[PDB]
């Protein structure tokens, strides 16, 4: 079966070059065009270029002539694209796709198989462990039969982080928001809603796990 | 460079309803437009090729049409599986142009945010910074405005906003707004307020707390 | 233009249209290139010439249904390639033929190849162009190739025959066929059998459709007037001397130019106003031109009618080639292999039965009273194209 395997994520410095790869397998590699597309978060897709692996004949978008150079490796059946002088605005998700011919001809009609994206990120911050803070409801102010709690994590640069409540057992009203970026450091927060007779009685702990740095902190929310 | 315009970036339809996504080219592209669909957390898959024809595995609901320079993708029985991003394509000229994208979302009865405000914890104060957090949960219409009042001064800087995608169980939304300050500035003011303006209430929903309460 | 521009580019489905245009152009350039060479080869001198118009058309008409059924189980590229593979052999046979029987054999082989190319090329321009307006435009452009071939054939053949020998008109025509074959190999894949996904309507169900019978009858009758005139012309009966080169070189310029102009204009003008209207007004013009033909004192009197009729014929074709695919889409299963075999049989029936039936009738009553009958038949058939304004659906 056709498959275009791609790297999960790439981290680059504000001055550097990155060589994205898209490994093609499941078909004769040297007979189909491979396209590269770029999708910034929250905007449209932008074509980058084509390469024909058999001839190594390429096409580029005029906007991307000086940035992305596509190349191929027939022996190992891989398609490379090198981005040079990476800065911000160059932190999109890059896709590698395969062009197909209409059955019985060489007329292109669609791009069948797209590889999974490669989330290129540009930032100079080093790896830092997050700081976990137990947000608790305001002192007094006993209103209603429902109480919402939360925990807030600030300062971790490497993107992945896993937040769980009561070691994943409590998922009645959890809400974990997407991590946001500020001053080259990330911030995330999460909240859980419970009954008025649960939190003052049964303890709730926010567990934060960071894969990049070996840190695992459990914070117990307490009344003010 | 032919510009493929997709007017609406967010479309809301209930299950079992007809929907239509429109794309408009600038130059004349003669049935050289393909419609792609990308499901949440997946790579895009082709739906329509040559602006009328349907891919091999696409169901019967999807139909593509052209009316000059205006192209349309129509879904007859919108199902729970047809909640994804849809974009155009063009290859008449060589610089390829894709549509901006249209995302399909479910529709439900309107709700009201459950605004809650959390003052900075002890550990933040010991470290040397203060964060005030405001959670606005369970409101359907995705448009909501949030304002922060530091003793009525309407602070603007240092505000971070995170928006959740539409919930799978409830089809409702959520938002988190964080205001960060130095330790000294937080100890200076007295009262803090997080207020929201939404389609379900003319009067803003306010949650306020006092520093020395 | 640039050799590199083809290498680094998406193939834009206009290469299929280019291939169809080129195949039609070469098939019709080989068809008419023998006109300046027939009088060198000589029953009556207009019966032998009648057997040269009919030998190819009869075999093409017989073969068309088989290709229509075959493209369903094999696909179009293999018959399209077979068209070239038979055209080349026909050209080689023509260049090395030393009698009349060999001329007839080469004509029949060329008819087989032409049927393959035409049925598998018209029916593929419809499978990739499923838009109504685009299909009309591309079929008008493709039918322009027929007129271009008829225009270019006789003069180029006559020039090469008078200047650089008798085998030259075909030894410089095999090279162009070779180039067309190379282009086809570049675009198509004639090495793989690609059966169609769905089985189309039987040939005995399309033929029961009134709206397909009308569209085929328009094309069949539009060509019935010019098919009975060309075999019976004064130019054939005389030798290739006494200023007969000029009459054989420029004989078919007016009809070809008119066909080219009409088809090119109305491929795009057949949708602004209905295709039914183009066919309706394209069948009264044929009637009037055929009626005016037998009032010609000399050969020059056939210059002006042969203009008008040609133009009219173009309109009809350029209006009723897309309508077959449109009707098979609207009322039947979308498989165009066997709905264009009907169109090709209708087109070629006139030339199949012209030089014989028209000759017998003209012997029975006379030529003016044959052209009058053909013209009245066309005018009377014209109103039946009103039934293509809004045909029902499934
Ligand atoms: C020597 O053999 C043939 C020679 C010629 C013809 C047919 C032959 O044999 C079948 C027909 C062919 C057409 O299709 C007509 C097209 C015009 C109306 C544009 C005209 N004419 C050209 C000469």
């Amino acid at each position: 079966e056709v498959k275009l395997q791609e790297s999960g994520a790439e981290l680059v410095k504000p001055g550097a070059s990155v060589k994205l790869s898209c490994k093609a397998s499941g078909y004769t590699f040297t007979s189909y065009w491979i396209d590269w597309v770029k999708q910034r978060p929250g905007q449209g897709l932008e074509w980058i270029g084509n390469i024909y692996p058999g001839n190594s004949s390429t096409n580029y978008n005029e906007k991307f002539k000086n940035k992305a150079t596509l190349t191929v490796d027939t022996s190992s059946s891989t398609a490379y694209m090198q981005l040079s002088s990476l800065t911000s605005d160059d932190s999109a998700v890059y896709y590698c796709a395969r062009e197909d011919y209409y059955d019985g001809t060489y007329v292109y009609y669609a791009m069948d198989f797209w590889g999974q994206g490669t989330s290129v990120t540009v930032s100079s911050a080093k790896t830092t462990a997050p700081s976990v803070y137990p947000l608790a409801p305001v002192c007094g102010d006993t209103s209603g039969s429902s109480v919402t709690l939360g925990c807030l994590v600030k300062g971790y640069f490497p993107e992945p982080v896993t937040l769980t409540w009561n070691s994943g057992s409590l998922s009645s009203g959890v809400h974990t928001f997407p991590a946001v970026l500020q001053s080259d450091l990330y911030t995330l927060s999460s909240s859980v809603t419970v009954t008025s007779s649960t939190w003052p009685s049964q303890s709730i702990t926010c567990n934060v796990a960071h894969p990049a740095s070996s840190t695992k902190v459990d914070k117990k929310i307490e009344p003010r | 460079d032919i510009v493929m315009t997709q007017s609406q970036k967010f479309m809301s339809t209930s299950v079992g309803d007809r929907v239509s996504i429109t794309c408009k080219a600038s130059q004349n592209v003669g049935t050289d437009v393909s419609w792609y669909q990308q499901k949440p957390g997946k790579s895009p898959k082709p739906l329509i090729y040559w602006a009328s024809n349907r891919f091999t595995g696409v169901p019967d609901r999807f139909t593509g049409s052209r009316s000059g320079t205006d192209f349309t993708l129509t879904i007859s029985n919108v199902q729970s599986e047809d909640l994804a991003d849809y974009f155009c394509e063009q290859y008449s000229s060589y610089p390829l142009t894709f549509g901006a994208g249209t995302k399909l979302e479910l529709k439900r009865a309107d709700a009201a945010p459950t605004v809650s405000i959390f003052p900075p914890s002890s550990e933040q104060l010991t470290s040397g910074g203060a964060s005030v957090v405001c959670f606005l949960n369970n409101f359907y219409p995705k448009d909501i405005n949030v304002k922060w009042k530091i003793d009525g001064s309407e602070r603007q800087n240092g505000v971070l906003n995170s928006w959740t995608d539409q919930d799978s169980k409830d089809s409702t939304y959520s938002m988190s707004s964080t205001l960060t300050l130095t330790k000294d500035e937080y100890e200076r003011h007295n009262s803090y307020t997080c207020e929201a303006t939404h389609k379900t209430s003319t009067s803003p929903i306010v949650k306020s707390f006092n520093r020395n309460e | 233009a640039l050799v590199r521009w083809l290498q680094e580019s998406r193939r834009s489905r206009k290469l299929i249209l280019f291939i169809v245009f080129l195949a039609l152009l070469l098939d019709n350039m080989l068809l008419t290139v023998v006109v300046p060479i027939i009088p060198s080869y000589l029953l009556n001198e207009n019966v032998q010439v009648g057997l040269l118009f009919a030998s190819k058309a009869t075999v093409q008409l017989i073969t068309n249904p088989f290709i229509g059924l075959l493209t369903n189980r094999i696909g179009y590229p293999i018959p399209i390639f077979a068209g070239f593979c038979i055209m080349f052999v026909s050209t080689i046979m023509f260049a090395f033929s030393s009698s009349y029987a060999f001329l007839l054999i080469a004509r029949s082989l060329q008819g087989i190849g032409s049927s393959c190319s035409s049925v598998a090329g018209m029916g593929m321009l419809a499978s990739v162009y499923t838009d109504d307006e685009e299909r009309g435009n591309v079929m008008g452009i493709a039918l322009g190739g027929l007129a271009m071939g008829v225009l270019v054939g006789p003069p180029f053949g006559s020039v090469l025959y008078e200047f650089v020998g008798k085998t030259a008109p075909f030894l410089v025509l095999a090279a162009l066929v070779l180039l067309d074959g190379a282009i086809q190999l570049f675009v198509l894949q004639p090495s793989r059998v690609q059966p169609e996904s769905q089985k189309g309507t039987p040939l005995t169900t399309l033929l029961k459709d009134p709206y397909i019978l009308i569209a085929a009858g328009s094309i069949c009758f539009a060509n019935m007037g010019i098919a009975m005139l060309e075999p019976a012309l004064p130019i054939w009966m005389m030798e290739t001397m006494c200023s007969r080169k000029w009459q054989l070189g420029v004989a078919f310029l007016p009809a070809s130019i008119s066909y080219l102009i009409g088809t090119n204009i109305f491929g795009i003008l057949a949708h602004k106003m209905g295709r039914w209207l183009c066919a309706l007004l394209g069948m009264i013009i044929v009637g009037v031109s055929i009626l005016c033909i037998p009032f010609a004192k000399n050969i020059y009197g056939l210059i002006a009618p042969n203009f008008g009729v040609g133009f009219a014929i173009g309109m009809v074709d350029s209006s009723m080639m897309p309508i077959m695919g449109y009707l098979v889409d609207l009322r039947h299963v979308s498989v165009y292999g066997s709905v264009y075999a009907i169109a090709d049989v209708a087109f070629c029936m006139g030339y199949a039965i012209g030089p014989s039936a028209g000759g017998a009738i003209a012997k029975a009553i006379g030529f003016p009273w044959l052209m009058t009958i053909i013209g009245i038949i066309d005018i009377l058939f014209a109103p039946l194209c009103f039934f293509l304004r809004s045909p029902p659906a499934k």
